[PDB]
This record gives structure tokens, C-alpha cells and sequence, in this order.
RNA sequence: UGGUUUCUCUUCAGAUCGCAUAAAUCUUUCGCCUUUUACUAAAGAUUUCCGUGGAGAGGAACAACUCUG
């Protein structure tokens, strides 16, 4: 009884900041509150067809939906009013899980990309920077007790 | 910013939220991107130092 | 691209190397090799101007 | 290069300064926000992308100016490009009626274009540095390359004219070459595009025989810079031209289970899919593809939401390419709402360009500046 | 230097004092409205209650087990 997988699931559009933008811009989210009505009094209809928001003066390849208007608000939204910022770029936390404790402590997980060459340098042959840090004696412990 | 306290004596590091003081707008600490890049005047040693 | 362009020095570093340990339990011999795999292509990126 | 415009203005038009000074207060915080006023009044501000736009109207309506301005809808900038080579050749007239210059259009090579907008080849070089390079990516004629004229506006631009097909000593009245008057016409010419106002790009202009005075504190000696322009604006109409659209890099990184939504979203929004490979180390896989900036607006907010919030998406700039379609062409009813995807798109990109002055509707009043004889 | 607990009483709480969250009142707003209370929820600030945090005071249990230094 638990759903806690990653910081980024409820981020764009069921975070608690995020339904501030809903409520104080009017605009639902399409799923996430009960249709909270507006702050002010003055909705939309302020002009049919002005000279800076006319319907001929735009070109609409895609249309802007709630769900952009709630992510980037004064970019969207004509005269914003009290609106909190979201949260932006949920990093990727993402962490492979083990699937049984029989594999060791640290494992390469076989839902991992691998490296492909790991060969790029030519060391068949012992390096000459060896025979030239072969005069560098080590008789103490490693930095760690192993 | 770990940098700042290693060298001010000032303890106020990731106990529970992120301790950013480079980013000093509020727009930048509200959305967690950062709009504006801020000078930073330390005394970091070296191995010497 | 913009750093070489401008005619000033490099220095990589690696930094977040918490996440290949407590973040993907990466085993320590491939850890290097991936490791390297970074120093390659930023070598290799630098080998443009 | 700041492809993003979006235009703004105060909600009571009496707080004119108001903003005006506020743009002037945001333009030397941001260094890439140039607010460039347009020509029909309507104050503009270029943009990277939807971060830079939000966060520059942040502080312009919060904390640089107290003042509710209302932002539209953003619009890219297009480009005034000439696809095809030129059909007739053109014939210009100096209000003293003694010059006529004549000039064809031709466009470039794929290689010139991206190394003269790279800053690779110098105006300032020599001429012999300048011939072996249009020698060896070019591979034209000596003659030609050894006499080419200036480049396009601010000696930036990829708008190098070709001063070469007529002779050396064919009459070096005024000054023999683009050396006084086609100089500057070009230089100015090519900032003020004839199709829809835009930049010009990728258009070799061809001078092939040219009339000057002979007294020219007699004549018109200034007269003919924009003389030229007319004549420059008359090669990019007469040469088949089309609006080039800029596009966005796109590298959305994701999982595995979430591959095929990073596709799909980029179909609607005709993105082609580059290269989509498994980064090593960690498991979400990489997906770098194109994507048009003028469909391109919410494309990071789209593929996080689609995708289930396991994806995150970057826009970065990449060159230009030309949109379908042409804006000189005729019989193509534009739908005033909900367009299609149809061919037809730069008739509509060139009605949509008509909110500022310049190219207004009934664009096709070229032939004032290219009429025939 | 020297005490783990527990119960009583004296302040300030500007820390998600509360990782969660009720009611009433006051000043403005909407819907019904037919007299009124019980009503619907948007904004703000005033109490009550469910609770809590450091720091001195008084009793009980091995305070002696010797805790940190």
C-alpha cells in the first residue's frame, strides 16, 4: 500500500503548487481540480476584435491547450493575477531496483545500456609511463581498510 | 554552494531542502531553473595553500 | 563549440558521482570503464576546433 | 539566433511609456531580448524559447515595470528566400533617368551558405584567400571569384552578390563594381525583405550590365542605393522565392517503456526523428530529432505529459529550411481558423506576416518594383 | 563536569511551530430566494478547539549505571 516511484509523476499537473496557476487564471486542469471558480469577476469577452488580438493576425499551427497555459502562465495568459510558479525539471531519479536478493551489493542490472567498445586505447604492450613510474615505491595501506 | 561553506562558517546545508545561493532571483528559487548567472569571490586553497 | 570558439581553456568534471554508487548500484570494475567513456567523448568533442 | 517573437502591449493604452520604458529597463537585463518596435506600432520582443519568453515577461510585468501589458500568442520569424534561380532579368531607372543597373538572382550552395553564416570566410581577407575557397567548396570560375561583390546586411549575412558578369574595364564611370551604390543597396535591401518582410537568406545576386553617369555631382549620386534596393527587391520576386521556416534540435531524454510517445508527438507536430539510440550508463534512452519552431510552441510541455512525466525535452537552435509552398502563389483560399496541413501554408505564413507594415495584404503588388519593359 | 524517566506551572512561538487540518465571527462577492435560521464557495484577517516546540521551579522510580568530554 504505496505509489512512491519517482518525484516527477505528479509534477506537471497534480503538484500543489501547480493548481494555484488553476485556480487564479480560472482554467481547470483536465483531471486535476473540481472546476474551483474565478478570483475575480471579469472572465473573458473584453473585446471581439482588436487590433493586437485579432483572429486573422495569428497563425494557429497548435492550438494552446489548458494544460500549456498551467505550465508557463505570463507567456499564456493575458494579465495574470497572484499566479505561483511551478516547479520546473524533475531530474531523473530513476533507480534500478533489485528484482531478488540473491545477486550481490553492487550488480550490473541487465536492464542497464552497456558500453559498447571499452577498447579505445592501444595498451596490449606495458606503456612506457609504467617503466617510468616503476621507480614509485608503495608499501602502505590503501585509503580505506579493506 | 559548497563551496561557500567550506569556506564561511555558515551551517545551512541540505537538511531538508537545497541550500542554492548562487541563484539569487526568487523567480530562479520558485522554479528551480535559474535566469541569471552571479559572481562568486571566495578564498579556495589549493594543496599548498 | 562557444568555449573553443572563444579561444579560452577546458577543465571537465565529472560531478553528481553519488548517482553511479547509491543511485545504480554500478559494480566498481565497469564503473571505470564507464567513466572512461565520458573522458573519451569529451576528448573527443574537444577535437573540433 | 532569437527565432521566437512575441509581441506585447499595455491593457490600458494610456500606460504608452509605461511599458515602453519597462522595455527598455528588460532589454538591458536579458542580453538576447532585442525589443525591436515594429513598423505598425506594435512593440516586439524576440525570444529563445518558452523559458526565456516566460521568465523575460516575468520581470517585465512584476518587477521592471507595474504595469498589466497583455502578451499575445508568439509568432517565429520567417526568412525571404529565393529558391529557384532567376526567370528575366531586371531593369531599374535613377530618377535622373541615366542609371540602369541589371541584376539576376541565384541562390547558393548548401556548403557556401553554412560556412558564410559560420564566419568562416572574412570580408576583410584577401582576395586571393577569398578565391580559394570559392575554388574549392564552390569550384567556380576564377574570373567571377576573383571580382565578387559585398556580402548581405552587416557583412553577416549570406547575401553575397556577384558584381563579376560584366568585364573589369567594361565602363568604371562611378565606381565599376558593388563598390558606392550597389554596396549599400544590397546592405539594405536585404534587411527589408520583399516577401513578407523578412531576413534574406542564401541569394547570390548576378549584376550583369549596369548604366552610370558620368558626372556624378551632376547626376543622381545617392539616388541610386535606393534605386538598387528597388532592383534588389525586384530579383527575390522574379527568381520563384519561398519563406523558410526555422526548426528546433529536440533531445528528449526517456525510458524504454515510454519510446513510441516520443514519436507520436513529434508526428503531430511534423518532427522528423534524427537519430533515437540507448545512451550508456544510464537506461533512458536517447532521442535527438528536428522539430519546426512554428510548431514547436509547448513541445517540452507536450512530451512530459504524454509520456507519463518520465520524459524532458531541450530546444535548441538549428539552421533554416525552406517551408512548402510559395507566397507570390495564387488561388489558395487560406481558412481564417484551423488550417490545414495542405501545401498552401505560405500563403497563410505571408497573410499572418501582414499584422506588421510592409507586405499588407494583396501581396502580389510586386510588379511596382519589377514592372516590365 | 556527574541523572535515564514521569507528572504538575511560567514565557515566547514567525520553523510545512501541523510532511494533516476543523468550527464560528467580521468586511466584500455569487447562486437560489418566500419570513428567518440551517445554506454554495471565492478573497482577506480575528477567536475557540484537537495538538506541539526551548528554558528556569516542585515530587516518584537503581540515581547511581558512572553518559559525553
Amino acid at each position: 500500500l504505496l505509489t512512491d516511484l519517482v518525484d516527477d509523476n505528479y509534477f506537471y499537473l497534480f503538484d500543489l503548487k501547480a493548481f494555484f496557476t488553476s485556480k487564479a487564471l480560472n482554467m481547470a486542469i483536465p483531471g486535476g481540480p473540481k472546476f474551483e471558480p474565478l478570483v475575480r469577476d471579469i472572465n473573458l469577452q473584453d473585446e471581439d476584435w482588436n487590433e493586437f488580438n485579432d483572429i486573422n493576425k495569428i497563425i494557429i499551427r497548435q492550438p494552446i491547450r489548458t494544460e500549456y497555459k498551467i505550465a508557463f502562465p505570463y507567456l499564456y495568459n493575458n494579465l495574470p493575477h497572484h499566479v505561483h510558479l511551478t516547479w520546473y525539471h524533475t531530474p531523473n531519479v530513476v533507480f534500478i531496483k533489485t528484482e531478488d536478493p540473491d545477486l550481490p551489493a553492487f550488480y550490473f542490472d541487465p536492464l542497464i545500456n552497456p558500453i559498447s567498445h571499452r577498447h579505445s586505447v592501444k595498451s596490449q604492450e606495458p606503456l612506457p609511463d609504467d617503466d617510468e613510474e616503476f621507480e614509485l615505491p608503495e608499501f602502505v595501506e590503501p585509503f580505506l581498510k579493506d | 554552494d559548497c563551496l561557500i561553506e567550506q569556506t564561511h562558517p555558515e551551517i545551512r546545508k541540505r537538511y531538508d531542502q537545497d541550500l542554492c545561493y548562487t541563484d539569487i532571483l526568487f523567480t530562479e528559487q520558485e522554479r528551480g531553473v535559474g535566469i541569471k548567472s552571479t559572481p562568486v569571490t571566495v578564498v579556495l586553497p589549493d594543496t599548498k595553500g | 563549440k562557444h568555449a573553443v570558439q572563444e579561444r579560452l581553456a577546458v577543465t571537465v568534471c565529472i560531478n553528481k558521482i553519488d548517482r553511479l554508487i547509491l543511485e545504480l548500484k554500478l559494480p566498481p570494475t565497469d564503473a571505470y570503464y564507464k567513466l572512461r567513456h565520458i573522458v573519451d567523448e569529451v576528448n573527443g568533442l574537444i577535437s573540433m576546433y | 539566433t532569437s527565432v521566437i517573437k512575441i509581441a506585447v502591449e499595455p491593457v490600458n493604452p494610456s500606460e504608452l511609456p509605461k511599458m515602453l520604458d519597462g522595455l527598455r529597463k528588460v532589454n538591458k537585463s536579458y542580453p538576447s531580448l532585442t525589443t525591436k518596435v515594429e513598423e505598425s506600432g506594435e512593440h516586439v520582443i524576440l525570444g529563445t524559447g518558452e523559458l526565456y519568453l516566460d521568465c523575460v515577461m516575468h520581470d517585465l510585468r512584476k518587477m521592471y515595470s507595474e504595469i498589466d501589458i497583455k502578451v499575445a500568442d508568439p509568432v517565429v520569424t520567417f526568412c525571404e528566400t529565393v529558391v529557384e534561380t532567376s526567370s528575366l532579368k531586371c531593369f531599374a531607372e535613377t530618377p535622373n533617368k541615366k542609371n540602369k543597373i541589371t541584376m539576376i538572382a541565384e541562390p547558393l550552395e548548401k556548403g557556401l551558405a553554412e560556412d558564410i553564416e559560420n564566419e568562416v570566410v572574412q570580408i576583410t581577407w584577401n582576395r586571393k584567400k577569398l578565391g580559394e575557397f570559392f575554388q574549392t567548396k564552390y569550384d567556380w570560375d576564377l574570373l567571377a571569384a576573383r571580382s565578387i561583390w559585398a556580402f548581405g546586411p552587416d557583412a553577416t549575412g549570406p547575401n553575397i552578390l556577384v558584381d563579376d558578369t560584366l568585364p573589369s574595364e567594361v565602363d568604371k564611370a562611378l565606381l565599376g563594381s558593388v563598390k558606392d551604390s550597389i554596396v549599400q543597396g544590397f546592405q539594405w535591401g536585404t534587411r527589408e525583405g520583399p516577401l513578407c518582410d523578412e531576413l534574406i537568406r542564401n541569394v547570390k545576386f548576378k549584376i550583369l550590365d549596369a548604366v552610370v553617369a558620368q558626372e556624378p555631382l551632376h547626376r543622381g549620386g545617392g539616388q541610386i542605393i535606393p534605386t538598387a534596393r528597388r532592383v534588389v527587391y525586384s530579383a527575390f520576386l522574379m527568381a520563384t522565392p519561398r519563406l523558410m521556416e526555422p526548426y528546433y534540435f529536440v533531445e528528449v531524454q526517456a525510458p524504454a517503456d515510454c519510446v513510441s510517445a516520443v514519436y507520436t508527438v513529434l508526428a503531430r507536430r511534423r518532427g522528423h526523428v534524427t537519430q533515437d539510440a540507448p545512451i550508456p550508463g544510464s537506461p533512458l534512452y536517447t532521442i535527438k530529432a528536428f522539430i519546426p519552431a512554428i510548431d514547436s510552441f509547448g513541445f517540452e510541455t507536450d512530451l512530459r505529459t504524454h509520456t507519463q512525466g518520465q520524459a524532458f525535452s531541450l530546444s535548441v537552435f538549428h539552421h533554416w529550411q525552406i517551408v512548402p509552398g510559395d507566397p507570390l502563389d495564387k488561388s489558395i483560399v487560406i481558412r481564417p481558423l484551423e488550417p490545414q496541413p495542405a501545401p498552401h501554408l505560405a500563403r497563410e505564413f505571408m497573410i499572418k506576416t501582414r499584422r506588421r507594415k510592409g507586405l499588407s495584404e494583396d501581396v502580389s503588388i510586386s510588379k511596382f518594383f519589377d514592372d516590365p519593359m
